């Protein structure tokens, strides 16, 4: 059974149970069937790991779990402990067993053990009892599998879980040989690709990867992650993994974007490639989301257009490339501003004339946006079209004046200091 | 530390 | 009375009612008195203003109400229909009446008519009926006073509501001149400062205002929003504001961060300066609000002291931010020294600990207890957290310079050593 | 300032 589906596993807060109930009617819908639970924020996912469920969040799980059967996707409750644990305590792996089994009575038939962003070192007591590393990983892992029972899914996130990650590189990792020889043959190794953003997922590196491991991995895709830039959003289609990756990987699991009502594309897209243009993709996507929108009923006395949406799409669009609209008005403003110094010249007048229309859009897409009856959706892209038209606001200006001092705060400040930006 | 991606 | 406390007056994502009663609850505590309800963006209160709130939406607004007059928090209930009424349609003030009626009969006692933001020409059946747009705001705003009965508190907020807004300038202007004369005196008049988020009202100011409008104004104080500015978070004090001014004001309602949780101090120290003059030190008043604060959420004082100085005030920085600021400006100015430079390596280290600081304060927000409070501040707080490593980890660089010539970026990166996406782009090409 |  190859996984495809979300894995919510993004810093900052985390979507409540009311919207992962949504998660679970979508991924239905458009036939995909996996979802990790790996909030890194949730309390008790990580930070307070050992801590067991109060009784009332025990009910809230339990009933989250059975919303997962009930629309026949598949739940993998994920943990991570690697910040302060001791491997070789019995009393810290006995807190664990005791955990998993918490959830376990909750329904939970699958699970995750997930070592990512920790300290490559451990305390002196493990230095005593394992010889690398990988070692104490691989030991605590494979007891928590058989003492659970050898469940049908168990995954496992490696501390060098992508290309960059190892050292000193992909093929001769001591690390990730010690994992793939000595973990159970019957768990699952996550991995982001390249990168931990991999603009693009080659096959020949998922071949790489997949000898040292001894196994076909699951990807745990970045792609549409946005919990590491506070003004970036991405609702462009799911992009630079060939399909040819599906015969060598038992799963895709995308971390999107933290805004959950944000994520409609990034995931109906993925669940369009599980069955390819990314072009094409996008407009299925957008021409079905189109219609969540609506605008609110009324018993007395401008609505958000398909125009509108791939708008705000090819202005929020994928981690290493804008699309076509953002990148044309990008391209038009360069050439405006560079050519200034020409105030014969109609055509920066007929080119102006033509971005401060597209300037308009931008405003009159959020004009429509701010109408819109789906309040939910509105809310959680609110403060990104905001921005987006006060800045183009700020360059329609700027272009006419051709015929934000503590902007950003201390944060913007700094930035703008350094020589990179 | 910083522990993170 | 004197009104004092705060209005849910952003745009965007409005508080949840649990948040509101939260709200109430610290505006006892704290012995303020009002709460002014007009978030831009609760489709009701002004997009479709015409609608009448559906039953499930009434139980909510009434279930409010309740707590409000058990907390002894005065509920004022705003409409804004500015964008897209006929003012001289008789119609069109009937459904604003018959709006005010269905909040009426919720509990609410108060009311507010605002007329902020909105483009200042009318339609044709009003340059008829209406000599100007400022003759057409009074009569409507009147007529609504008298047929609610006349209320103890019913605000306007103008067009021209603050300095910076009044054509041609406060004194001269058409709109003010007649809102004074012909807006009935029971009426109070909401006023934003000489710009819309004022760093300063000074007692001068107030004066000119008061006489024009003929009364006594209530202020808008845009001081702690935030929904104008994405990276932007203010949890500085109260500050700026004359205690010399309460005599002359009707009140101050605070129209503060959207986070809910990060409006802790913006309140709390507001509470210090209206009950100091029923001065007042607006360094002392953040050392109060700090540590009152701190139990609330392991997290240090010294890490909230920094936090709020991080993210301080609309035009000011706090003293460990300004000082951070400076030191890294010193630092790659007088960089090219790489005898008489072991100030540039001491100094180096010094700010290599502060940022060192700003690292552990969000280790320890992080590993919190009151994720109600962690959530709301969450992505201010790693954008902060993560900006500082990349400035620390370029005065590293600039250090090992010496005895390398490495580019500061090895190679190809992930993408967020390339920030803002393409609003950051098109922001970078502004001069 | 900035804006409204
Ligand atoms: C690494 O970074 C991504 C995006 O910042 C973050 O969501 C994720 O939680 C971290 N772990 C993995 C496997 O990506
Ligand atoms: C003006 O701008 C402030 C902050 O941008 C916003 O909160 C407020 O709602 C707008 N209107 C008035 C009257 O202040």
């Amino acid at each position: 059974h190859f996984l495809c589906g979300v894995v919510e596993g993004f810093y900052g807060r985390p979507w409540v149970m009311e919207q992962r109930k949504e998660l679970f009617r979508r991924l239905q819908k458009w036939e995909l069937n996996t979802y990790l639970y790996a909030p890194k924020d949730d309390y008790k996912h990580r930070m307070f790991w050992r801590e067991m469920y109060s009784v009332e969040e025990a009910e809230q799980l339990m009933t989250l779990i059975s919303a997962a059967r009930e629309y026949e996707i598949e739940f993998i409750y994920a943990i991570s402990p690697g910040l302060d644990i001791t491997f070789s305590n019995p009393k810290e792996v006995s807190t664990l067993k005791r955990k998993l089994d918490q959830v376990s009575q909750f329904g939970c038939r699958s699970f995750a053990l997930l070592f990512d962003n920790i300290d490559h070192n451990m305390c002196a007591a493990d230095k005593e009892v394992f010889s690398s590393f990988a070692h104490a990983q691989v030991s605590i892992t494979n007891e928590i599998y058989q003492y659970l029972g050898e469940p049908e899914t168990f995954l496992f996130c490696p501390t060098e879980y992508c290309g960059t990650f190892c050292y000193p590189n992909v093929s001769q990792s001591p690390y990730l040989r010690t994992v793939g020889e000595k973990l159970l043959p019957g768990i699952e190794v996550l991995w982001t690709g390249p990168k931990v953003v991999s603009k693009e997922i080659p096959v020949e590196s998922i071949e790489e990867v997949s000898k040292i491991i001894k196994r076909a991995p699951v990807i745990w895709d970045n792609i549409h992650a946005n919990d590491y830039d506070q003004k970036r959003l991405f609702l462009g289609p799911y992009k630079g993994r060939s399909t040819e990756l599906i015969p060598r990987l038992k799963g895709v699991l995308t971390n999107p974007n933290c805004e959950f009502e944000a994520n409609y594309v990034a995931i109906h897209t993925l669940a369009t490639w599980y069955k390819y243009s990314p072009q094409m993709a996008l407009k299925l996507a957008l021409t079905e989301w189109l219609q969540e929108f609506g605008v609110p009923h009324q018993y007395s006395s401008g609505s958000v257009t398909l125009e509108d949406l791939q708008l705000l799409a090819d202005l929020f669009y994928l981690p290493y490339e804008h699309g076509p609209k953002g990148a044309q008005m990008l391209r038009e403003f360069q050439w405006l501003r560079a050519n200034s110094s020409v105030v014969k010249i109609e055509e920066w007048r007929s080119r102006a004339a033509k971005f401060e229309e597209m300037c308009g859009l931008v405003m009159g897409m959020f004009t429509r946006l701010s109408n819109c009856a789906n309040r939910t959706i509105l809310y959680d892209m609110y403060s990104y079209v905001w921005d987006i038209k006060s800045i183009m606001s700020m360059v329609k200006s700027f272009v006419q004046w051709l015929g934000w001092a503590f902007r950003g705060g201390l944060a913007g400040e700094f930035q703008r200091l350094l020589p990179i930006d | 530390s910083s522990r993170v991606t």
